[PDB]
């Protein structure tokens, strides 16, 4: 049969310096061969372990790993903001090999307020016929955060998406993008560009706006 | 320490894909290639192995006999192919070698397959630049707009990689053109504005397009 290996918590939240400890269990004899690997935001992936508790020569010592029964962890003695990444088992001791269902580890960390900045469109895209305008949420925690736009005093719809990064290695925050596209004629013929923060970090919403008029 | 990958591709539904992993190093050393899917934003699936020792390959089952290990062992060079594509092959593949008491040593860093019908499509690059409404007190954001390319991934450095603090990347997002497009941004001092300059480098390898673009206060 092929051996599952039940990983968990699926998502661990945890506070800077907190021991953390994930699960991995077996459900049929691997005999220590079951390894820990860790993958970055950006798709690397390394080894962290293997043979259960021999821990890879490149990863810190605050990393261990244990066995109890059919019972697998990966500890962290104290938790450091480099640490946030997903972390999957993998049991080598029989084909076909098999993984955990990883634990993607989260940071809490203080509340803090974004920096918003706002970009209007280069002149280069404006040439081609579309605008697309930028408003960015620098730096800020927790994740929930709401951006509305509004174009000479209205509130726009449906022509805005947004993108945020995964919590920063250094200080675990997120930052995020909300982009207003425009065809180049809508751009033209309105003034007032505004993106509109509301962040647990600010007492009230943050507006940041240009006049078309004035360049930026 | 480094396991080499061939780059992202684009192919359509129905056909195939063959892609490479090798060390970097000449080794002469026996090594087996073990082979992870990846889906975007998802876990992991282990695919197969081959032993270019002795030819040996091994598969899931649940790859239904779609996948092929191959090797040039002149080369230390392992391949996998995948047949009768359909979109749920899209996904970011690895290669991983393990040796004899070292399993798993090295990875690498994954090819990225995108099966699709619609065409490649190179972005053009914007800048985002710094100006008043752009900066706090002291501090200055600036960057560059990716936008409309297909398919993923681009990549963008900045000042040729000499600058990496404070750069956020973001996610790329699919527009209802069925485009991509993504922005790179940057926290720079406001007074190195007037002369130290930032240019991000933009790479599509898809559509074979780099283009350097300097951003200007
Ligand atoms: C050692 C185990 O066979 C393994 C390691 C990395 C990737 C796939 C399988």
């Amino acid at each position: 049969l092929d051996i599952q290996m039940t990983q968990s918590p699926s998502s661990l939240s945890a506070s800077l310096g907190e021991r953390v400890s994930l699960t991995c269990r077996a459900s049929q004899e691997i005999s220590g061969y079951l390894y820990w690997l860790q993958q970055k935001p950006d798709g690397t992936i390394k080894r962290l372990i293997y043979a259960g508790s021999t821990l890879d020569s490149g990863v810190p010592k605050r990393f261990s790993g244990s066995r109890s029964g059919s019972d697998y962890s990966l500890t962290i003695s104290s938790l450091e903001s480099e640490d946030f990444a997903d972390y999957y088992c993998l049991q080598y001791a029989s084909y076909p090999r098999t993984f955990g269902g990883g634990t993607k580890v989260e940071i809490k960390r203080t509340v803090a307020a974004p920096s918003v900045f706002i970009f209007p469109p280069s002149d280069e895209q404006l040439k081609s016929g579309t605008a697309s305008v930028v408003c960015l949420l620098n730096n800020f925690y927790p994740r929930e955060a709401k951006v509305q736009w509004k174009v000479d005093n209205a509130l726009q719809s449906g022509n805005s998406q947004e993108s945020v990064t995964e919590q920063d290695s250094k200080d675990s925050t997120y930052s995020l993008s909300s982009t207003l596209t425009l065809s180049k004629a809508d751009y033209e013929k309105h003034k007032v560009y505004a993106c509109e923060v509301t962040h647990q970090g600010l007492s009230s919403p943050v507006t940041k706006s240009f006049n078309r008029g004035e360049c930026g | 320490v480094q396991l080499q990958q061939s780059g992202p591709v684009l192919v359509k539904p129905g056909g195939s894909v063959k892609m490479s992993c090798k060390a970097s190093e000449y080794t002469l050393t026996s090594y087996l290639f073990q082979w992870v899917k990846q889906k975007s934003g998802q876990g992991l699936e282990w695919i197969g192995y081959i032993y270019p020792y002795n030819g040996g390959t091994r598969y899931n089952e649940k790859f239904r006999g779609k996948a092929t290990l191959t090797s040039d062992k002149s080369s230390n060079t392992a391949y996998l192919e995948l047949s009768s594509l359909t979109s749920e092959d899209s996904a970011v593949y690895y290669c991983a070698r393990s040796s004899m008491s070292d399993p798993g040593a090295n990875w690498g860093p994954g090819t990225l397959v995108t099966v699709s019908s619609a065409s490649t499509k190179g972005p053009s690059v914007f800048p985002l630049a710094p100006s008043s409404k752009s900066t706090s007190g002291g501090t200055a954001a600036l960057g560059c707009l990716v936008k409309d390319y297909f398919p993923e991934p681009v990549t963008v450095s900045w000042n040729s990689g000499a600058l990496t603090s404070g750069v956020h990347t973001f996610p790329a997002v699919l527009q209802s053109s069925g485009l991509y497009s993504l922005s790179s941004v940057v926290t720079v001092p406001s007074s190195s504005l007037g002369t130290q300059t930032y240019i991000c480098n933009v790479n599509h390898k898809p559509s074979n397009t780099k283009v350097d673009k300097k951003v200007e206060p």
